């Protein structure tokens, strides 16, 4: 029905917030070479899935790791410099998160439209039978 | 993501590369017996779009 | 022998063609909204 | 037979059960910057079986330090659906009356 | 291939943890020390190195992984997850939980000491080893279990998930509850 | 029980940038 | 509801089109011995009863810009660029001649 | 009788919805030099006409392309250049285009209001008497 | 029999709003990139169907999906991308699906004032001969 | 006999596009 | 009781205003050193409650001053500098306080939905019946 | 659910939470 | 199930299996 | 509304923290036996439901 | 009419009918 | 009539002799 | 009653 | 209430008020 | 005749010490006149 | 009463008029140095009463000039120069005159739609009874 | 009135 709209663009602007707050976490940490739970910070992704389970609502099932090499820099005097003095920093995309935030905004903002047009749907077929 | 988007961020992730080939070449400027990196760019697959197959 | 042949991409070529696609794209979509704005205006015919 | 009970359906507690649920996501909407407070959601068939409640949403974020629950994109969706379906329901308990009516009076 | 000391250099941390990920490598070195966790998902690792040590937890989920020879110390967990391990060996020292799930392992060493959680789920292994001790929670869910044995330990809960128990331990204390 | 703290940037934050009082941070948990 | 709406829509997904076979010619600037692709538009009439007011266009790629690209002395000797006009035959992956 | 309304306005409704599909295939083949069979676009116009000799209804009588030059543009390099290196394309002009967008949905919409005005004249004249 | 309008209305209100909650899945699934090359999310459309052997109901025929390539972008980060880097989008194009977003409003708001309007003709008939 | 097909943008364009499906159009 | 709505929802502006003119004390107060009251000024946070326990509405229960250093900047000749030239400022984050100001503007305005959404349901309700 | 979802740990180190 | 290498929220024990992630 | 607004001011924040460990560093070239200070960044995950 | 309206070409290019 | 005005019908052309020649 | 809130009123 | 709200203050100093 | 006056926005909303208003119409505040 | 609130509202409307005037001219003559009255133009300001002892109407009661100094500036070649060589401009504050322009503009509005309101209460209950 | 009120007239 036209509700069924609602649950599915409903699921996408929580899909597409969830895109954001990586987003968001992954430019925050392109320069932390240091991380609680001893784990240099990699760059996450959020994957989208269709759960088709007519209407097939999107769904987050999981962020995932970048499979990127992590960017090593030499900095001996470091204390969290190895052996052979290199510290690695996160492999985080700038160009990427950038391309994802515009998308994720465009993505959101267009979602958003699709329940707006349901909705007048919806409201006329209630002024039928009055 | 509109296609377009896309196929200007791998010339935006070439160039990076580039770039950073172009940086380690310039640091080793006095290294003994160092020789130069240049990277080569070609481009991707091309697809028929208004053909089913 | 000794050298490299590059791409021939007329970069201001591209760009100019860029804004004029551009402008005819958003001509075009005021189309797009000027004809449901029609449409939704001849609907009251059947609203007796 | 022949008894309001009957005549009305459930229509009659559908009505106040959607008057339930658009305030609790207004008090959700109104809470979402106070830290520590917990969205609350308001189970529908309890309300039916109430008829014939006001349960914890657990998040799909984790919070950012306040504690707070509240997914301001979440509740805008269900408010403005409530509401539809709120006009539904008095459409369908008000008609109920005016067939009521018809039926009595002849006219 | 095989991986190098210049190219293990290239997949580690700041705090020392090796990433493998959809790599292409095929053997380790003899006496590997880790300093972190350890992680070869998605990897056509058929075999672990003899005397391999993790100084964290070993991440083998959805990968080639087949064999580990004994002697090798772990001190976080062990996720073969989804991998090819069809026996654990014995004198594993553990020092987190044992996740199974979805492996073509049949056998399991006898007396074996989980300090976490076991799972068995969804794998033909036919029955559990004699004085079994868990000390978190077993999930045999989906499996070919069906008879426990004489004496076994489990401190957590038990849960079924499905397949059915006909034989029950002797000798049984729990710390939890049992679900189906 | 009464649960109150201070909203917006303050609070967003983890709790080792000591903006939020001590009492007050007491405070988001519950009260009577 | 119109078949303006449709006819618009036609218009604006087809620029979509030709801004991204644009796109690939900047992507590829620094590509060496990349021919640009040429973008054009064409103007097919719908043709049946009534007055002929409908007109759709469609985006093509009608050639390429064959002229010489921007040549780089590296002063290599397994670097060769051709002189004016031509070609180099190789063969892909898939064992068919194609000219580079 | 009013219903003879009816038909001038439907007529000039179908007369305006002509020249709006005209305006929609000059805005979209602005920028072809190519065609489907072989010659080049030119701008398109509907010709409305009334039969004078009641009511006189407005018909379209057929289409007729714009007299102006083809701009030709030097594009000497391109495949369908000519022995001057030129390319013609479209004489559609932008400015004129949109003032006809906003001048039949105008014209459009109030057709509309006089034959819904005109619906209710009629109801009125049936409720006479009683 | 009595009501043959309203089944061709409501038939209509039925299959146009199943276009609309086809439109929404492919909006919101257009970035699911999912996993593998043949399990890719593909955009859905809805076949309407007339079967005529009075009143020709719509009926919708299933949902077929588009035949579209998908879109292929290159990310050798992803990792369920492939041997070459590629990851296959969904063949969702924006501009046809906000296209069939205003189509399907209008049409399904339209079938509303007929069977609005149809109701009114049975209650006059009602009135017949007082 | 019926008469089925895709309605919508995916139907109202040229058939050069090929995006209906050959056995549906 | 949708008139409680509009209780939760003006009890809701009300804390969102206040919090607003508390940013606005904050941003022209990031640069005082001196004050009537001989203290350096703090910035300012309202203490925003909930009653839970249906309706609850948010209460402002007073402003508490943030708990950071005063900066102190060497100022050895300000006249109101201590034995070591240091005079202490604000702790005044401003990045903090547009994030602030653009909370307590949308959470303003979003309030406003609700009432004016709650409102219509209100009026809905008494034509039930009539 | 019918109880409170527990706050976000947000620890300078995990070790100490 | 579907993403092979899906993160965890809960923080890291080493002896509990986290049951956040679908680890089928 | 979002919490990335937050998530990226707290990240914002910490920049302009470290800009000012950098200027303490640059005003500190002329004084006499100064050890430099080491800035970096923790990154801290919020650990729980979601 | 009593012959169904024909249907609508837009042939991409005219010589290929 | 209206003198120039277009046609809704395919162009007849040259190659073909099939169009140069049919009236 | 926030512990520690500040005043209305001229210290 | 039944008695006029006061007018705030905003003095130079807090001590001539 | 009991009225309440004085200039309206922003010279009044600034605090007292700016002194743009004139004494005599801020006078006019109190209730006075 | 609502007719009253009409006399209140609309009292506003002209009072807030008067102060958007007063603006006008203190923008317009924040840079003449000259006058036609011989006295240099000062930043005059509206005077708002309510005769408070119902419904309270808003009138100005006069315009006055503020009782800022005017601006001296160094002109000493300038033809209307003192002795000292300075000339004088009015006393008017760019920031100031920008929030009266808000203000008043918002005021302005905000009374609109309370005489707006009242009208449709007023009509509702000339239906009552029937 | 005011007493710093305004003239309309000339001076």
């Amino acid at each position: 029905s036209l509700f069924n709209v609602f649950n599915v663009t409903g699921s996408a602007m929580s899909a597409e917030s969830v895109r954001l707050n990586t987003t968001s976490s992954n430019l925050a940490n392109a320069d932390s070479v240091s991380s609680s739970a001893k784990d240099t910070y990699k760059a996450r992704h959020a994957v989208f899935g269709a759960e088709l389970s007519d209407t097939v609502p999107v769904k987050v099932m999981g962020i995932v790791e970048s499979d990127k090499p992590l960017s090593a820099e030499y900095n001996p005097d470091h204390p969290l410099a190895n052996e052979e003095g290199y510290i690695y920093k996160p492999n985080v995309n700038v160009m990427e998160e950038m391309a994802n935030m515009i998308s994720a905004s465009r993505a959101y903002q267009t979602n958003v439209q699709v329940a707006d047009s349901s909705k007048q749907m919806l409201l006329r077929t209630l002024q039928m039978g009055q | 993501m509109h296609p377009a988007l896309w196929v200007s961020k791998t010339g935006l992730d070439a160039q990076q590369t580039n770039i950073a080939t172009i940086s380690n070449n310039l640091a080793n400027a006095s290294t003994v017996g160092y020789k130069k990196s240049r990277a080569v760019f070609e481009d991707l697959f091309y697809q028929n779009i208004n053909q089913p197959g | 022998t000794g050298a490299i042949e590059g791409s021939n991409v007329n970069a201001v070529g591209e760009m100019t063609a860029l804004i004029d696609l551009q402008r005819q794209f958003e001509m075009q979509v005021k189309m797009m909204s000027t004809a449901e704005e029609m449409d939704k205006s001849s609907d009251s015919l059947l609203r007796m | 037979a022949i008894s309001f009970d009957n005549a009305l359906g459930i229509h009659q507690h559908t009505v106040g059960v959607r008057e339930r649920n658009a305030e609790v996501i207004s008090t959700n909407i109104a809470q979402a910057n106070t830290p520590g407070y917990k969205a609350r959601g308001l189970d529908f068939a309890k309300e039916l079986q109430a008829a014939t409640d006001k349960l914890y949403r657990l998040p799909t974020q984790p919070d950012t330090g306040d504690g707070n629950t509240v997914d301001l994109d979440l509740e805008r969706n269900l408010f403005m659906q409530n509401q539809i379906r709120h006009q539904a329901s008095l459409d369908f308990l008000g008609s109920k009356f005016k067939n009521l009516t018809k039926a009595i009076k002849g006219e | 291939y095989e991986l190098d000391y210049y190219s293990k250099f290239g997949h580690t941390d700041n705090y020392g943890n090796l990433d493998l990920r959809n790599k292409p490598y095929t053997q380790l070195p003899s006496g590997f020390v880790v300093k972190g966790n350890l992680n070869i998902s998605q990897t056509p690792i058929k075999k672990l190195p003899k005397g391999l040590d993790v100084g964290g937890s070993l991440e083998a989920t959805n990968s080639a992984l087949k064999t580990i020879r004994s002697g090798t110390k772990i001190k976080g967990y062990a996720n073969l997850l989804g991998s090819k391990i069809e026996s654990w060996p014995r004198g594993i020292k553990l020092g987190g939980y044992l996740n199974l799930t979805d492996t073509p392992l049949k056998t399991l060493p006898a007396k074996l000491r989980v300090k976490g959680d076991l799972s068995v789920i969804r794998t033909p292994i036919s029955a559990l080893p004699e004085g079994l001790v868990v000390d978190g929670n077993l999930y045999i869910g989906g499996s070919a279990l069906q008879v426990f044995p004489d004496t076994m330990t489990v401190k957590g809960n038990i849960f079924l998930g499905g397949n059915k128990i006909t034989k029950w331990p002797s000798n049984l204390t729990l710390g939890g509850a049992v679900a189906p | 029980n009464m649960v109150a703290g201070i909203p917006g940037a303050l609070s967003n934050q983890p709790p080792a940038d000591a903006s939020i009082p001590q009492d007050v941070a007491q405070m988001k948990d519950g009260s009577v | 509801m119109d078949r303006a709406l449709f006819l618009a829509m036609s218009g604006a997904k087809q620029n979509m089109q030709a801004l991204q076979l644009r796109a690939n010619n900047l992507a590829n600037v620094s590509t060496t011995g990349f021919r640009a692709d040429l973008a054009q538009a064409r103007s097919m009439q719908a043709y049946g009863e009534g007055h002929p007011s409908r007109v759709f266009s469609m985006t093509e790629r009608p050639g390429h810009n064959f002229a010489q690209g921007s040549v780089i002395t590296t002063g290599r000797d397994l670097d060769v660029t051709i002189e004016g006009s031509g070609w180099i035959s190789v063969l892909d992956h898939t064992g068919k001649e194609g000219l580079t």
